[PDB]
């Protein structure tokens, strides 16, 4: 009975630059209970205490694991602790690396010409990003962006497209009103879940 | 081969998408923080040994890793063995395209000459034999480059 | 290997003295005029499989020329095999000293990870299936050189 | 009864183009008879009468294999004939290559200096060798040289020294008199045998 029940899963959910440890609440957990949340490099067999308390259910780990894509990845664990009783341990049941992180870009630029509308895709530069590690620099080869375009007015429908630049070109047959667009990158070589991006939108008049 | 001018990309997401498949089981089955693939590994694939680092994980994988695996566990001694067929689906595309994989690609005029030579069988012992002079400089001829 | 400051020669010349005691039985033996070696595999010799090329023709020789011979016609089969070693002898130099001949040097970096994996048994066929992606990101690195 | 006899033997003699072809005359060969020299590169299904009658044992074949060392050689082969009979080809045992040339020098220059004796070893010229075949040329590497010595007045006796360049030094202790010299070439990869140079003496008073 004395026992404290641990976490029931601990996971990662990240983008680039903006690694988030997250996990599910013991069960009635009462208001004093908080997480110890612990770090792991693959290939030290050393673990961390990052917080050694923290009452929520998530914690961003960025800033100590800066160094994920020139690494072999992480391990991240979680213990529920009440007054002087902690539960045991709960790791991610995968080491978190580069493969585990949903790729995103950082705005979308559009200009109207002739029958042209120029797109220009910014891929994200958070800030944690040291300077060494730009998106395109660590993803140096094979970035492609699906891209969606909707008409207004208009009903919400999407003509789809597929690029291989962060740069694109739209063609406007012969019509008027504004255009919406939203982007989803990927790797051809990686197979990383995207997202797609905020719409943009412009007016062509 | 097309030069390739890029059709590999593809070729590795299909092998990451098939791990994938088996990350979870072998990555909470493995419970050991030491790397065992260490980064000397790495050097080797970049140093002029490269080729035959390459060739021998990918046999070592292939022969005695996944075989052991895959049996030892049928549980995904399937979704095993299917990583297994992008591998060596890779390895073929890797080597049909030179500079990828030179170590595991056959002399062309080797063959010919292993051909021509059983192509005559008891005249070509005697052949291969007199003509070791003309092997001999041919060799001496390689060293001095 | 001491980088081979130029011991090589000496052993080309045991390779040809060795040879000159079976020039005569094999040059009178063989009738025919045509070339068998054929300066395609010199090309290949130079060509960027020139390693590959060069291992399977000692491997042709020693392995099927030679033994074909030797027994065939006793009467050399001595002196045969004296050349032969003085072949192994070559190869044997050739690639204890890098550059001659790679394609028959074993990866150190493999050899350890093999043995480490040995080392570990049971707890290794799960690391280093749960290190493939390291393997994927180890093999996709050494294609982008 | 009506045969006649082939040459006993036929083989090669030869130093840097200066290819000699040699052979032993038929048993009790009468004065109206001579020899029929053919020629063959190998590789090449092809013999082609150099000479349909010489009456002598020998004959120059240079100009007819002036491609030796960059090519794998040749084979020749004799007959005799006499009025309208010939007797069967006689054709060398092995085939004559670069492995087959006796290596010599051109010649041998001395000074006289303080305690050394400068020498100099010009490797052959012949005429018939072509520009773009120079020995160094040919034999780049590993060319080396006996070196004999005696002193005059003196015995006929000889130091022996052993250098790998076509320059060398020879320590004049603190002696008088002529120096005479002779040196034998050599390849270091090839096993090619070699002939000692005509002498040369040097005054050194």
């Amino acid at each position: 009975g004395t026992e404290l029940p641990s976490p029931p899963s601990v996971w990662f959910e990240a983008e680039f630059f903006h690694h988030i440890l997250h996990w599910t609440p013991i069960p009635q957990q009462s208001e004093s209970t908080c997480y110890e949340v612990a770090l792991l490099r693959y290939g030290i067999e050393s673990w961390n205490s990052i917080s050694q308390c923290s009452q929520t259910l998530s914690y961003d780990l960025t800033a100590v694991t800066l160094d994920l894509y020139h690494s072999n990845g992480y391990r991240a664990r979680v213990r529920a602790v009440d007054g002087s009783r902690h539960s045991q341990w709960t790791v991610t049941n995968t080491r978190f690396s580069v493969d585990e992180v949903t790729l995103t870009v950082g705005s979308v630029n559009l200009e109207i010409h002739n029958g042209f509308i120029l797109g220009k895709i910014q891929l994200p530069r958070p800030k944690m990003a040291p300077a060494q590690d730009t998106y395109e620099s660590i993803f140096s080869h094979f970035r492609e962006y699906e891209i969606a375009i909707r008409k207004v007015p208009g009903q919400f429908t999407f003509t789809h497209k597929k690029v291989k630049h962060e740069q694109f070109s739209l063609l406007t047959s012969g019509e008027v009103g504004e255009f919406c667009v939203q982007v989803k990158p990927s790797v051809a070589s990686r197979s990383n879940k995207g997202m797609w991006s905020k719409e943009e939108c412009i007016s062509l008049t | 081969c097309t030069h390739f001018p890029g059709n590999l990309p593809n070729m590795l997401r299909d092998l990451r998408d098939a791990f994938s498949r088996v990350k979870t089981f072998f990555q909470m089955k493995d419970q050991l923080d030491n790397l065992l693939l260490k980064e000397s590994l790495l050097e080797d694939f970049k140093g002029y040994l490269g080729c035959q680092a390459l060739s021998e994980m990918i046999q070592f994988y292939l022969e005695e890793v996944m075989p052991q695996a895959e049996n030892q566990d049928p549980d995904i001694k399937a979704h095993v063995n299917s990583l297994g067929e992008n591998l060596k689906t890779l390895r073929l595309r890797l080597r049909r395209c030179h500079r990828f994989l030179p170590c595991e690609n056959k002399s062309k005029a080797v063959e010919q000459v292993k051909n021509a030579f059983n192509k005559l069988q008891e005249k070509g012992i005697y052949k291969a034999m007199s003509e070791f002079d003309i092997f001999i400089n041919y060799i001496e001829a390689y060293m001095t480059m």
